[PDB]
RNA sequence: AUCGAGAGGAU
DNA sequence: CTACCGATAAGCAGACGATCCTCTCGAT
DNA sequence: CTGCTTATCGGTAG
């Protein structure tokens, strides 16, 4: 869980290859669902980032 | 099961006769003589002593020895022993009846206190219930205190017939401790009643004088209420806790029998020894304690009965009392084998019905498949693989009677299987498993699945089965149970299975749908602006596992062949599907892509989203289930998913703080609109400070300042939202989710980007918890928004401390009624659950409980399964007479009203046919009878109602099935139709009786459905509106019957439980104590949960007992007329109009001391008492709200004390009204006796209990002259307090439409059948306030159980739990051992048809699957070779 | 007369709502409450035209 | 794991009766007792090998039945006897209705 | 049928059941002003001849008591003036099927 | 990553994201008697009283305990302790 | 009390509860090595064999439907209309 | 303007757990409550010893 | 393992 | 014009309180 | 957030 009660569990692990990379070449360690905003309304989370 | 075959026959339990233990049958049963209070140790020797346990009961050491019985341990139960008592004992819980029976009997001769010579006693003795009989008997025998020698006869009141013997006086029995004290009457003879004598009197009560009281000659004698010989439970009932050898730790009950036997011994140590006469009974009350404490312990008597270390000790009772207890926690809900539980994760690549089981848990659980040449080839290689690799097993049980443990056993690799052995294999792919999430209060909360074994330690399920179980994946855990019999596992995939459970029965709509990513993608994919090309399309096409193997021709070819989204998503939607919507601006050529049209599993126009694909009623999921099946529909989910995911997986969708930042102008334009919204507040804060505010009908200037303020900031926040809302582009992710339904309502947009808003506590803005202020940060009396907690900032901007805090307050308010709430919610859930239960639909389509009582005569008033129902419009009750005739009227004799021949092929030679018109008038005569009738059912005019068989679709399918064209004429006759439709209203059976009473009640269940039928299947409709053909019209008829037959409820359905949950489920959603009227006091009404808690308890005293009075038909819209009836109902006391009550010393009653009165006496003299005058000033204001005049007031007082209080009064034209009265040896003290009567005991005009009467203008919709349903508003009074018995009888009102939220009253006055109705309406609105909808059936059922009996049986302990159900059913709820006691005390008999009894006996309860037998037909097996 | 008549239910309506009964744009609601935040939070509307009530989450 | 009341009450709803007997027997208590046909009680002494029963008190040896009830039920029936309350067990209904 | 105005002596009211086969009913004036059966909520109760009753049981396979009951002093029940054992064919309107019949034996 | 669940990169999990140690502690005593009859730690082996557990006792040294180096797994024995009671 | 094969009221349609038990006690016997009255076209699962035994309507079992006064109606799967 | 006392800094109305939340004044009221019931279920280095 | 309580997970 | 049955009003008592799941500590 | 037991009154009976 981040620091806004936005919890949840790993539902699968992908490797660097199958992960979505940026032009930079980076890749994320975590990919959370866009539906975890509107409902709860944790805007600090977006800002923290 | 239980090891070792026994010769004795296998039979189930049918009856259970409750009774009591007779000492004579106690001594015949026992085998051990029990006399010694030790345990083992024959002087330390490792065995047991022949005194306590082991005297011939059950052993411990692992010794066969149990009086040769061998077996031992796990095969021999417990053998009972007895313990001779030196002196009789009171049974702890039989105290009340032992007192009651003594009060009901005379000593010395032992006989009923009242013979049949007493007539009032006959009525009591006539009652055919041993419960209530002994109840009315005790109310009559509590008065008598003399043994009557001679009694008045049946003839004359001077002659007497003799019956009983010597007539000693009888005592008044009170309880104290464990004995009974009495007082013979000349100063009381105070002595205690001995257990030794009570039995001597209880033995001597006649054989017929038992049965008259609730007792039995055989099973339960009032003499066996007193313990003479105490039976002793074996070890299995109070088993030790052994630690090897030379270490023993025994159960508590065991210590009890020691302490009892040690007391009983010290007793017989005084009898046969030098006893101190009355120092014996000192220790006799000890034996009365220990034997009374060994059964019960939370008694009235304060001694708790500790064992050293301060241990309350579990008396047998506590072992059974609900929760954790033997009955509830150990019999109704056992812990189980073959079960598992872990963290659930979502998996968008499994089908709906599937559930990914971790490989480990599949290695652990097992299924015992019986070896047959059908499976030998497989099951053997399984056994070979052992219990380590997945496809394998962990036991092999030969038919002999002994297992083979594969994880050991030298012969795991060898092993020959044989035809008939049970292999215990691992759970495998495609086995049936009951899957479940707690808290379980749905059918949905428990559903069967298909095990698909996977790696990784999570249970996996399908996103779209999330809302039934109510799951997220933030850490939830779920239970899994694995069936064990081929017959049992079948009972799962044929009922419990997931697809079978899609059409939720409690709300007549599909409970599963499409959610989140798949639902937010399907919108993005659909928009015509979304296009897909060759390479990607092919993947998507391969992705659907039902793809016809033919790539569809591209919606676009031109320069480059592109496909549309809609074009390929339609690969997921099967063939033959039809869906019509039309949202707002939907026109066959929607300019906004609104609504939806699906013909032949193809999208034609309209973006797909929630309304279409969600759990909506008129959606795609609903259709495909009724149109194609549960098997074919579950697959539909997977298709939509597998594809949409794949696209989204490549398209991408996100959210950032950028999705909550509005324009430069738009933001300023918001802050400006909150600016004028603040000055709008300030001004109407100065208005209120310069005392210029109007009062409002809504009470209190201060209350009307708050109303005004809240409604300015709430109004401001909301239109500040609609600004940012609209400023948001179409390429805004947050707005994109709002549209697709996936998550996020508009306020979430409003608060985030625009303005948080006003926070509230209890209903009003924050209070002055700081003495005239909210935070120490403000000055006193700062009544403006920011002081009173209006957060102006948007979450993005960020709150300020005051805002932050005042926002924290308004947040906590919920968390609290999620804590105080849940407790009482689950107890109303469990109550209903247990109250209904046994109620099931029987094969005669009745609806009966376990007793065999009818509750509904046809389940839910029509005999239809709730799952098969939709909100279809009744077109016959709507519209105007003008529209009606322009629509349902075919006149073949009229040139301008005939079916234009351009319709029917046979129409041009029909104009005029007199014969055809006689069967074309009868269509109308009935269509009109339908209207007149319906408008009298639904008086609202409401047309949309729950009915089986959606016809719009069943017809629209015929529209696109046979491709009918609206250009070329039809081939039906008018005789085809009218005689067709009619011949359908004889095929839609529900009941099926041979005779009158059934077939005349059968007509009734169909009556409504048929109106719907004549509504759509009329001539001017069928031909002109839809163009059906002889073929398609016959097909529609052929369908409608079938789908109506499939709509009928199945005998077996356990509606009781089903109906219960359906109310306790949304009752769980209900917000506790919200109060949307707190703030506007003096007009508060109970809402939500506590309001329900009231109804379910048949509550006498209620918080808001309003009773609505309607006006007389004519004088209903007249304002003043309304305030004339008002002033005739409101309880107006002299106290209401009085200002000041003064007392003067006016000595000369010919001229008043007060010069403001001089003018009064002149009159009341122009035209001997006492000098103490009593002045009363009445207010002119109040005296004209309730139309009264001085004369009327004065004439009323003068006739209360009548002609002994000298009363006078002024007129109606003096600056001050006055009532002066004088009185006629301390007369200043009698002038106050009467000061209080002139107030709280004198009525002027009004009904008592009716304080406050408010007038309100209601909207009523009514049949207009022209026919339309029109808004005609009446005046109606409301009230506080109830007096239905009288308000009704008042003139000027409509005494036919009077109503009270006190349904319990509308029983006592209007008769139980009206009470029922009132009770239902009172339930409905409680569940309808939440915004929750429950199908009439579920509620009506609960409503019926509360009435049928005769009165209003509460759904609590006092209510349904006292009824005539079997003992063991009523004892599974609240009062347990308290009922069991009385059960055997009155020789009760349990029928054992109840769910609970057979569940307690671990047998197959007659419930659905078990509502019958299935025997082998000898004469249909002989034919099959 | 002003005393006789009762409280008038005045609540700001929103045009950002679709109704089933009259399908009109006249719906008021009241934030709350069941389980606030994670999971989510209920949102109970109303139709002062028609009387219906629904709920979000 | 516990098959609580609520879980039982979901199975009743579904109508799957046999499954509930399975969740109550073969996967839980599943005991087996002998009752005397006459004074329906938990008294019959069972010498399983010599195929002799008998019922001292209600003198039997002949009329003896075999029941498949949950162990906890046995416990309750006994506990009640230990409170002087006689829970009878009869294998045939005389009442009708 | 006797109509009292305020209340009769508790002695006189027990000179009522003491003459078979002619039953006697008392009634209050205030309890008879408005006709309850006219009320919006109350369906019209119908008395069944002990023929139609003995015919009813048979077709629903009932044991008398199994039938839904009406209080002996139920307003409607005393309106029709009912006796112990008689049955009412309460025929009510329904929102799930036009009309729905129901039965109540008297307590 | 739907409905309160998230995808986590395995490569970073490998490289050592959110790794955590886990330290559980098992404890025991030798209990005396008012007549000097204490218990005893040791590696047990059958002998008259017999009662034991099913795990592999052979991971114990002799004093009664395992050595910090070793590697326990299933239902192995971690502390050997016996009670001499007549 | 025995209602004869005539004077028959109860639904001629086979209710879910009945079917779900018929298939059951049939998949039961099948697993217990009993004879099969239908050609098992390469089938191995009893429940999946009884389902083929059902559409061909070759199950020899009589359902005994009870009404709440004792009496009953005897129905064979042969007679019952399996719609669903 | 009759001020007697000033507040050292508004941010101190927070408790320990609550104080770790970033931009709490940008979060929906009850959200912070939740986060203040998990941070004490986390895995850190609770002490060096 | 029986017993009493406290801390924590899911709505 | 006192004797005693009956109605009613008023005073004090009881038995309920979500489902399930994991941890840790203490004691005859 | 109430059912069952007790006392105190107002009427009718030898
Ligand atoms: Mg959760
Ligand atoms: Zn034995
Ligand atoms: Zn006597
Ligand atoms: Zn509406
Ligand atoms: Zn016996």
């Amino acid at each position: 869980a981040s620091r806004h009660g936005q919890k949840g569990t790993i539902g699968i692990t992908y490797r660097r290859e199958d992960m979505p990379f940026t032009a930079e070449g980076i890749v994320p360690d975590l990919i959370i669902n866009p539906h975890a905003i509107p409902s709860r309304m944790t805007v600090a989370h977006l800002i923290e980032c | 099961v239980g090891q070792q075959y026994s010769s004795a026959p296998l039979r189930t339990v049918k009856e259970v006769q409750f009774g009591l233990f007779s000492p004579e049958e106690v001594r015949a049963i026992s085998v051990a003589k029990i006399r010694f209070p030790e345990t083992m140790d024959e002087t330390q020797t490792r065995a047991k002593i022949g005194g306590l346990n082991d005297p011939r009961l059950g052993s411990i050491d692992r010794n066969l020895k149990c009086q040769t019985c061998q077996e031992g341990m796990n095969e021999c139960p417990g053998h009972f022993g007895h313990i001779d008592l030196a002196k009789p004992v009171f049974h702890v819980g039989f105290i009340a009846k032992i007192k009651k029976v003594c009060e009901c009997v005379c000593m010395h001769c032992g006989k009923l206190l009242l013979d049949e010579h007493n007539e009032l006693m006959r009525q009591a003795l006539a009652i055919k219930d041993s419960k209530k009989r002994f109840a009315a008997i005790w109310t009559l025998c509590k008065t008598k205190m003399v043994c009557e020698t001679d009694v008045p006869s049946e003839d004359d009141p001077t002659q007497l017939v003799s019956r009983g013997g010597c007539g000693n006086t009888q005592p008044t029995i009170r309880k104290d401790g464990l004995k009974l004290v009495g007082s013979w009457k000349d100063e009381p003879e105070l002595r205690v009643l001995s257990t030794e004598e009570i039995l001597n009197i209880f033995k001597h009560i006649s054989v017929k004088d038992f049965t008259s009281l609730g007792f039995n000659e055989v099973f339960s004698r009032p003499e066996w209420m007193i313990l003479t010989c105490l039976p002793v439970p074996p070890p299995p009932v109070r088993p030790s806790i052994s630690f090897n050898e030379s270490q023993r730790g025994e159960d508590d009950l065991t210590f009890k029998l020691a302490d009892i036997l040690k007391a009983n011994i010290s007793l017989e140590t005084l009898e046969h020894n030098g006893a101190p006469h009355h120092a014996i009974e000192e220790a006799e009350s000890l034996l009365q304690f220990h034997v009374a404490t060994y059964m019960d312990n939370d008694i009235a008597g304060q001694p708790q009965a500790l064992q050293k270390s301060g241990r309350p000790v579990k008396s047998i009772r506590a072992r059974l009392k609900g929760k954790e207890g033997r009955i509830r926690g150990n019999l109704m809900g056992k812990r189980v084998d073959f079960s598992a539980r872990t963290v659930i994760s979502g998996d968008p690549n499994l089908e709906l019905d599937q559930v990914g089981v971790p490989k480990s848990i599949a290695k652990t659980l097992t299924y015992p498949e019986v070896v047959t040449p059908y499976n030998i080839d497989r099951l053997t290689q399984l056994v070979r693989n052992g219990p380590n690799e997945h496809p394998g097993a962990k036991y092999v049980i030969r038919d002999s009677g002994d297992r083979i443990d594969l994880r050991y056993s030298k012969r795991a690799g060898d092993i020959q299987l044989q035809y008939g052995w049970k292999v215990e294999r691992h759970i495998m792919d495609n086995d049936p498993v009951l899957f479940n999430r707690q808290p379980s209060l749905h059918k949905m909360s428990m559903m069967a699945h298909r095990v698909k074994v996977i790696p990784y330690s999570t249970f996996r399920l399908n996103l779209s089965v999330t809302s039934p179980y109510n799951a997220d994946f933030d850490g939830d855990e779920m239970n899994l149970h694995v069936p064990q019999s081929e017959e049992t596992r079948a009972e799962l995939s044929q009922l419990c299975a997931v697809p079978l459970q899609i059409v939720s029965p409690q709300s007549n709509k599909p409970c599963m749908g499409i959610v989140q990513d798949t639902l937010c993608g399907i919108r993005k994919l659909t928009l015509r602006d979304t296009f897909i090309e060759l390479d990607q399309v092919l993947n998507m096409l391969y992705w659907v596992p039902d793809w016809d193997g033919v790539i569809p021709t591209p919606a676009i070819i031109k320069p480059k062949p592109l496909w549309s989204g809609k074009q390929i998503l339609s690969v997921a939607i099967p063939n033959g599907i039809h869906l019509q919507r039309f949202d707002e601006g939907t026109t066959l050529l929607s300019p906004k892509d609104n609504g939806m049209l699906i013909i032949d599993g193809q999208i034609i126009f309209g973006v797909v989203e929630k309304k279409t694909v969600g759990s909506s009623n008129g959606g795609l999921i609903h259709v495909v289930t009724r149109e194609k099946g549960p098997q074919v529909c579950a697959k539909l989910f997977g298709n939509i998913q597998k594809v949409v995911n794949f696209w989204l997986l490549h398209n991408g969708f996100s959210t950032g703080i950028g999705d909550t930042i509005a324009d430069g102008p738009t933001m300023r334009e918001i802050t400006e609109t909150i600016a004028e919204a603040k000055k709008k507040v300030l001004d109407v804060t100065k208005e209120a400070q310069a005392n210029l505010l109007t009062a409002k009908h809504g009470m209190t200037l201060r209350e009307s300042f708050e109303d005004n303020v809240v409604r300015f900031l709430n109004e401001a926040r909301d239109k500040a939202g609609r600004l940012a809302e609209v400023n948001l582009k179409d390429l805004n992710n947050v707005k994109q989710m709002v549209m697709a339904g996936s998550k996020g309502s508009f306020i979430n947009i409003a608060q985030m980007s625009a303005c948080v808003g006003q926070q509230s506590v209890e209903g009003k803005r924050i209070a002055f918890g700081f003495v005239d202020r909210t935070l120490p940060h403000f000055s006193k009396d700062d009544y403006s928004p920011e002081s009173k907690g209006f957060v102006e900032n948007s979450y993005l901007r960020g709150l300020t401390p005051q805002e932050f805090f005042f926002h924290a307050m308004g947040g906590r308010e919920g968390l609290i009624d999620t804590a105080v709430k849940t407790a009482e919610t689950g107890y109303i859930q469990r109550r209903l659950v247990k109250a209904l239960e046994d109620i099931m639909v029987h094969y005669d389509n009745t609806t009966r409980n376990s007793l065999g009582n009818v509750i509904q005569f046809i389940y839910g008033e029509d005999g239809m399964d709730a799952a098969h129902i939709e909100k279809q419009s009744l077109d016959t009750i709507g519209g105007s007479d003008a529209a009606f005739e322009k629509r349902y009227r075919v006149d073949l004799l009229n040139t301008d009203h005939t079916l234009d021949p351009s319709l029917l092929e046979s129409g041009s030679e029909i104009l005029g046919d007199l014969k055809l018109q006689v069967l074309l008038d009868e269509e109308y005569k009935q269509l009109v009878k339908d209207r007149k009738f319906l408008r009298e059912v639904f008086v609202d005019g409401e047309a949309n109602w729950p009915l089986p068989v959606n016809i719009r679709r069943i017809i629209q399918n015929a529209q696109q099935t046979f491709h009918i064209d609206h250009t070329k004429p039809s081939d039906l006759t008018i005789k085809d139709i009218v005689l067709g439709v009619k011949d359908l209203q004889e095929n839609l059976l529900v009941l099926r009786g041979k005779n009158e009473i059934i077939q005349n009640a059968q007509r009734d269940a169909v009556t409504l459905f048929c109106c719907l039928l004549r509504s759509r299947l009329a001539t001017r409709r069928v031909l002109q509106e839809y163009r059906l053909t002889k073929q398609a019209f016959d097909w529609v008829l052929s369908n409608i019957e079938a789908q109506f037959l499939r709509s009928v409820v199945h005998p077996g359905e356990m509606v009781g439980v089903l109906a219960a949950q359906s109310i306790g489920e949304p009752a769980t959603q209900m917000t506790l104590n919200t109060f949307h009227f707190a703030g506007v006091a003096s007009k508060k009404v109970t809402s939500g949960v506590p309001r329900l808690k009231e109804i379910l308890n048949v509550a006498k005293n209620m918080k808001t007992p309003s009773l609505t009075v309607y006006l007389e038909p004519g004088h209903a819209a007249d304002q003043e007329q309304a305030k004339l009836i008002r002033s005739a109902i409101e309880h107006t006391t002299l106290k209401s109009v009085t200002i000041a009550s003064e007392i003067y010393y006016d000595p000369d009653p010919r001229s008043t001391v007060i010069p403001e009165d001089e003018e009064i006496i002149q009159l009341h003299f122009s035209l001997q008492q006492s000098p103490w005058l009593l002045r009363l000033e009445l207010d002119r204001a109040a005296m004209n709200d309730k139309d009264l005049t001085m004369g009327q007031v004065g004439e009323r007082i003068k006739q209360t004390f009548k002609n002994d209080l000298f009363v006078i009064w002024s007129e109606d034209n003096d600056e001050k009204l006055i009532i002066r009265c004088r009185v006629v040896a301390e007369e200043d003290h009698m002038l106050k006796k009467i000061e209080n009567t002139m107030l709280e005991n004198i009525t002027l005009r009004g009904v008592e209990n009716i304080e406050r009467v408010v007038m309100m203008k209601y909207d009523r919709k009514v049949p207009s002259p022209t026919g339309e349903y029109v808004k005609e508003p009446e005046w109606v009074l409301e009230t506080d307090g109830v007096n239905l018995s009288e308000v009704m009888t008042v003139p000027g009102i409509d005494p036919t439409r009077i109503y009270t939220n006190s349904f319990i009253d509308i029983m006592e006055v209007l008769g139980i059948e009206a009470g029922r109705a009132a009770l239902y309406k009172e339930v409905y609105n409680v569940i309808a306030s939440d915004g929750s909808y429950v199908n009439y059936r579920h509620m009506a059922l609960l409503v019926d159980v509360m009435t049928t009996q005769g009165g209003l049986t509460s759904v609590t302990r006092h209510g349904f739990n006292r009824s005539n159900t079997g003992a063991l059913m009523r004892c599974s709820f609240e009062e347990t051992v308290e009922i069991l006691f009385e059960a055997g005390a009155s020789a009760e008999l349990d029928d054992c048809r109840g769910v609970s009894e057979n569940v307690i006996l671990g047998q197959m309860a007659p419930i659905g699957t078990g509502a019958f037998d299935v025997m082998i037909d000898e004469e249909s097996l002989v034919k099959y070779m | 007369l002003y005393n006789a008549q009762g409280a008038t239910i005045e609540r700001s309506v929103t045009d950002r709502f679709t109704c089933g009964k009259c399908k009109e744009k006249k719906v008021s609601y009241y934030q709350l409450q069941t389980r606030s935040a994670d999971h989510p939070l209920t949102t109970f509307c109303t139709c002062e035209a028609c009387g219906n009530r629904w709920k979000f989450s | 794991l516990r098959f609580g009341e609520m879980e039982r009450d979901c199975m009743i709803a579904h109508g799957a009766a046999s499954f509930l007997k399975e969740r109550l027997m073969e996967a839980s208590d599943a005991f087996r007792v002998h009752i005397c046909g006459i004074c329906g009680l938990m008294t019959v002494i069972a010498k399983l090998n010599h195929n002799q029963f008998e019922c001292k008190g209600c003198d039997n040896k002949i009329d003896i039945y075999q029941i498949h009830i949950p162990y906890a039920a046995k416990l309750l029936f006994q506990e009640l006897m230990a409170m002087n309350i006689t829970p009878r067990l009869y294998t045939d209904r005389s009442r009708d209705f | 049928i006797f109509v009292y105005q305020n209340n009769i002596t508790p002695s006189a009211m027990k000179l009522v059941p003491s003459i078979p086969p002619a039953t006697i009913e008392t009634f209050n004036e205030a309890a008879l002003v408005v006709n309850i059966t006219h009320h919006e909520l109350v369906p019209k109760h119908i008395r069944l001849s002990s023929d139609e009753k003995r015919e009813l049981l048979k077709r629903y396979r009932l044991k008398e008591s199994q039938l839904p009951r009406i209080q002996r002093a139920d307003p409607v029940a005393l309106y029709l003036g009912l006796k112990r054992g008689e049955v009412v064919k309460i025929i009510r309107k329904s929102e799930t099927s036009g009309r729905y019949a129901s039965y109540r034996i008297c307590m | 990553n739907q409905e309160d669940s998230m995808i986590m990169n395995q490569s970073s999990i490998d490289r050592g994201l959110f790794r955590s140690l886990f330290f559980r502690s098992y404890m025991d005593q030798e209990k005396k008697y008012g007549m000097s009859i204490t218990e005893t730690f040791e590696k047990p082996q059958r002998t008259n009283t017999l009662r034991m557990k099913h795990g592999t006792y052979d991971k114990l040294d002799d004093d009664g305990l395992i050595a910090p180096g070793v590697r326990v797994s299933g239902e192995d024995v971690i502390i050997g302790k016996t009670t001499p009671i007549s | 009390k025995a209602i004869p094969k005539d004077q028959r009221a109860t639904t001629p349609y086979m209710t879910k509860y009945e079917r779900a038990r018929i298939l059951g006690t049939r998949a039961l016997q099948i697993s217990m090595n009993a004879p099969v009255f239908v050609d098992l076209e390469g089938e191995t699962d009893p429940l999946r064999i009884a389902m083929k035994e059902l559409a061909e309507k070759k199950i020899p079992l009589v359902i005994r439907r009870y009404l709440p006064d004792g009496s009953f109606e005897d129905w064979s799967v042969e007679e019952l209309i399996v719609d669903l | 303007t009759t001020f007697t006392h000033c507040e050292i800094h508004p941010s101190m109305i927070l408790g320990v757990a609550a104080s770790i939340i970033p931009f709490p004044d940008h979060n929906q009221s009850p959200r912070n409550t939740y986060q203040s019931a998990m941070g004490k279920q986390a895995m850190g280095v609770f002490l060096t010893n």
